[PDB]
């Protein structure tokens, strides 16, 4: 396999959960 | 011989379009 | 190498460039027959020159240029206006080929004046260039002493 | 070349004293000379010679002839003179021909492929040099033409016409080609403009072209018959008589009978 | 020892030149001969290393020489030859027989054997110094004989393939030795070698042999290449001469090779585009072949880069040659990302590899297809987007400087939208729905047509190889 079935993405891994952090504080 | 010599080309191109033709006439 | 260098010179005026920058093409051509058929058109235009006395080293020139991309048709014609420029005993690829070119057209051409009339090669209706050289392979068989080429070809 | 008993030296005297003009005339009887001279074309009878006479002359007078159109903006007399340089740098690899003028011969040879709009052969001889890296990288004479037709290319106008314009290497000879070149962005802005753009302002338009006057600017709308209004330019957008070349292909007008007529000729192919 | 060695060499040599020597004698039968000569290389050049070098000695003896008494004793010296008694006139093979071309009768020249001993005289000569790789004044010297020799020869149907692998390997030792040392003879050798093409290769458009054109144009569009003269190969290929009949599958890859690599400076990639793929499948899949497959592979992912269009990645991961591929990964990621840096120091630390094959010359213009490839991406994403988020998203200079490249690759049709200034979004002119228009039926006429042009040439080659069938007897 080829293309983003192998490198997908490296990137927003661990800050998916700073996404929710910052919506329950800026609120 | 120039006009010989360029017509020996036709030798097994006229030969292609008969024994080719040939077993197709015949099995028909 | 390029043919722009030696090709540019045939655009002034003067004796001695039209002549040397002729004669430097007649030297090289398998090398640069490649930009002579886009100057075909320059070349071509000094043969309609009456005060231009080189036409028979250019259209011998130009004969090669419709010789090399496979036309022998407007070959021979060209070929013809060499005169003592085109050497029958040089026994090139050129001259062994467009001479037997000449006798390819010579037939074709006889064939179908002869209906008309039988006089033809006496009188003036076939061309007389490519009568000329018709007559001299004739005399070269006769060296050879072959009689059925000779005999033949006039059949 | 100090010249003593024969003018063909005296061409280089004139040539640091100006007028251009005048050595254009010297070219005619200094050639004459080179026609009597079988050196003027190498071949495989000479083996070294560094001295005169040889390669060395015939080197700084097309030099000079190749410059001198360089003033009188005559691109066609400048291929001439140039091409006959050309052989005389390098067969394949010549490692003892150099001079300031050498690279500077070069690129405007690049420069008249552009100006005349030519992609064919300017793309040619870029990868085909004496030195193809070295050469076209460090020395900035050889380096300046590039710059102008990748950024063309890639759609970079904001430091593409710096270097036609505020240029440093652009002054003094290179300031021939300036009058075209320039003008070949204003043509494909202006192309551009037809299609994306229904109308836009004047006021923008003056610095898309890089005018100092409207005045410019509503003689060149004339020019490609652009309707003004107030304030504002308008392009409807007219195309041509059908489109390009190669009849029955995207061509003439009709182009659903032919295919219904070549669709038609499949199934007799079938039986042939 | 050495006695028993050089017999049973010529043995093996003489029976293989025995069967092609009836088969020409008879009228003119040149598919058999060709047949032999495919499988004589392979054969010849793992018995050149057995029993030395004293198999060719012999066979020079054996025959008559016409040129060839020097030619071998040159050879010979160079390697700083032993006197074994090798001196001709010791060993006779021939004892006037009809097969073993009777001596009587050839010493008193009221036959001529020359046409083909001599003409396959030469052949043996260089396939032994292309395995023992002699350079310098070896190799000038034989290119100074031959030219004569296939000159004063008629070069008729039969002689015509046999020096067609003879200019191979002219054109191949001269640019070994060019590589392996610069000088000026060098390049003075290269001007007559450019005019000894296109003398033979005029005269064999009269002969019309379909290998022998087939060797020549791959040597001669390589050399407008390595000279360095585009206008010398647009005219060139301009007649068409090649021939696609009998010319082997090994020879039609090199030429479509060759036309990919001329129109990649033409800036048409329509018709380069199948030239790539098509030599990709005229070529062998073998080992010998893949020198070829990997400099063609490596062509074709940067006509895709030069497109404006991302290629399938799958070619890389799957094929087992993605070590040399390495490089080209990360070119067409930077140009799909659109990351400035990026592409810039991908091309600075690989330019050593670029180099060889002469491809990072392209890499330069691939510059500007970083920026056309993803202004294409950020359009096929909104039809509506805001002007200065543009910048923002590939980290531009300003407005001015992106105003002029969108407006730039809709000349050839790539973007296809338009910039609303007084709105300030770029609008996306392309609706789809081109089911109500003509322009699918145009491609799919073409498509009828190769499904009519396979069913003909499934019509070429059917009955030819049966014919001999029912002309000899059978049981």
């Amino acid at each position: 396999e080829n293309w983003d079935d192998v490198e997908v993405d490296d990137d927003f891994t661990n800050e998916l959960k700073a996404e929710l952090d910052r919506y329950k504080r800026e609120n | 011989e120039q006009k010989i010599q360029e017509t020996e080309l036709k030798i097994r191109s006229k030969t292609e379009n008969v024994r080719r033709l040939e077993a197709q006439r015949n099995a028909l | 190498t390029t043919a722009a260098p030696l090709l540019a010179l045939l655009r002034e005026n003067q004796d001695s460039v039209k002549t040397y920058a002729l004669e430097s093409i007649n030297n090289v051509v398998d090398q640069l027959w490649s930009e002579i058929s886009n100057e075909l058109p320059d070349i071509e235009a000094l043969y309609d020159d009456d005060t231009f006395s080189d036409r028979e080293m250019a259209a011998l020139i130009a004969s090669k240029v419709y010789y090399n991309l496979g036309e022998y048709e407007s070959a021979v014609k060209y070929a013809l206006a060499a005169k003592d420029r085109f050497d029958i005993d040089e026994k090139s690829q050129f001259v062994e080929t467009i001479v037997s070119k000449s006798i390819e057209m010579y037939v074709q051409e006889a064939s179908k004046q002869y209906t008309k009339d039988e006089q033809f090669y006496t009188k003036d209706i076939i061309d007389p260039k490519l009568t000329s050289i018709f007559e001299r392979m004739i005399e070269k068989c006769l060296k050879a002493s072959e009689l059925k080429l000779a005999l033949g070809i006039a059949l | 070349m100090p010249s003593l008993a024969e003018l063909t030296k005296s061409l280089s005297i004139a040539f640091e004293n100006g007028d251009y003009a005048a050595c254009e005339k010297l070219l005619p009887p200094i050639k004459i000379e080179l026609i009597k001279n079988n050196l003027l074309i190498p071949d495989l009878s000479i083996q070294n010679d560094i001295y005169l006479n040889d390669l060395m002359i015939t080197k700084r007078i097309l030099e000079v002839g190749a410059l001198a159109s360089i003033q009188t903006f005559n691109f066609d007399s400048f291929e001439n003179y140039f091409n006959q340089l050309k052989p005389y740098y390098f067969s394949n690899n010549h490692k003892l021909s150099e001079s300031d003028k050498k690279s500077k011969l070069i690129s405007l040879y690049l420069l008249n492929l552009l100006s005349q709009n030519n992609t064919t052969k300017f793309h040619s001889e870029l990868q085909y040099l004496d030195k193809h890296i070295k050469n076209l990288e460090d020395d900035s004479l050889l380096s300046y033409p590039i710059k102008l037709d990748r950024w063309l290319m890639e759609g970079s106008y904001q430091k593409a016409w710096d270097l036609l314009q505020s240029g440093s290497q652009n002054i003094s000879e290179f300031d021939s080609f300036t009058d075209i070149l320039k003008s070949a962005i204003r043509d494909e802005i202006a192309k551009n403009t037809e299609l994306s753009y229904d109308f836009l302002p004047l006021s923008n338009i003056k610095a898309l072209l890089f005018f100092n006057n409207e005045k410019e600017t509503e003689k060149f709308a004339l020019e490609r018959n652009w309707p003004i209004v107030n304030s504002k330019v308008y392009f409807n957008n007219q195309s041509k008589e059908k489109a390009d070349y190669e009849d029955e292909m995207m061509h003439e007008e009709d182009q659903k009978t032919n295919i219904i007529e070549k669709a038609m000729d499949y199934a007799i192919s079938i039986e042939n | 020892l050495h006695h028993s060695e050089k017999k049973y060499a010529e043995e093996d040599q003489v029976q293989e030149l025995l069967k092609v020597l009836n088969e020409i004698s008879k009228t003119t039968l040149t598919l058999d001969p060709r047949y032999i000569w495919r499988s004589l290389k392979d054969l010849s050049s793992l018995r050149n290393q057995e029993l030395l070098n004293a198999e060719t000695l012999c066979f020079t003896v054996n025959v008559l020489y016409p040129d060839s008494s020097s030619f071998k004793k040159n050879l010979l010296k160079f390697i700083t030859s032993n006197h074994k008694s090798s001196v001709p006139g010791s060993a006779e093979l021939r004892n006037s027989y009809p097969a073993s071309f009777y001596s009587v009768n050839t010493e008193k020249k009221t036959i001529e054997v020359t046409a083909e001993i001599n003409c396959f005289m030469h052949l043996l000569v260089q396939l032994f110094l292309w395995d023992s790789k002699e350079l310098e004044q070896l190799v000038e010297f034989n290119r100074k004989v031959v030219i004569p020799n296939l000159l004063c020869y008629y070069n008729l149907r039969s002689l015509n393939l046999i020096n067609a692998k003879l200019w191979f390997y002219i054109y191949l030792s001269h640019e070994t030795l060019a590589r392996s040392s610069e000088e000026i003879n060098s390049d003075n050798q290269n001007i007559i070698l450019r005019s000894t093409m296109m003398k033979f290769l005029k005269i064999a458009s009269l002969k019309h042999d379909n290998e022998t054109k087939a060797m020549l144009i791959n040597l001669i569009l390589r050399d407008f290449l390595n000279n360095g003269e585009v206008d010398s190969a647009s005219d060139f290929i301009s007649k068409l001469e090649y021939p696609h009949t009998d010319v082997s599958s090994s020879l039609e890859a090199r030429y479509f090779f060759y036309l990919s690599k001329i129109n990649a400076i033409q800036l048409d990639y329509s018709t380069a585009n199948e030239y790539i793929i098509a030599a990709i499948r005229k070529a062998p899949h073998n080992s010998k072949s893949l020198g070829f497959l990997q400099q063609s592979n490596k062509l074709h992912c940067c006509i895709q880069l030069l497109m404006g269009d991302i290629p399938e990645l799958s070619f890389f991961h799957q094929s087992n040659m993605q070590k040399s591929l390495l490089p080209y990964y990360h070119l067409t990621k930077a140009v799909k990302l659109g990351d400035l840096k990026k592409f810039t120091s991908t091309i600075t630390k690989y330019k050593q590899l670029l180099l060889k094959d002469d491809t990072y010359q392209l890499c330069v213009r691939l510059r500007s297809n970083v920026i056309k490839t993803g202004i294409r991406i950020i359009s096929l994403t909104y039809k509506k987007i805001s002007l200065r988020d543009i910048c923002l998203k590939l980290n531009l200079d300003s407005e001015q400087t992106v105003e002029y490249m969108v407006s730039r690759a809709i000349r050839d049709g790539v973007i296809e939208a338009k910039i609303n200034h007084e709105d300030g979004f770029i609008e996306t002119t392309e609706l789809l729905n081109i089911y109500d228009s003509e322009d699918p039926q145009q491609v799919f006429d073409e498509r009828i047509k190769f499904a009519n042009q396979l069913h003909d040439e499934y019509l070429v080659s059917m009955r030819y190889p049966e014919d001999k069938k029912t002309q000899q007897n059978e049981k």
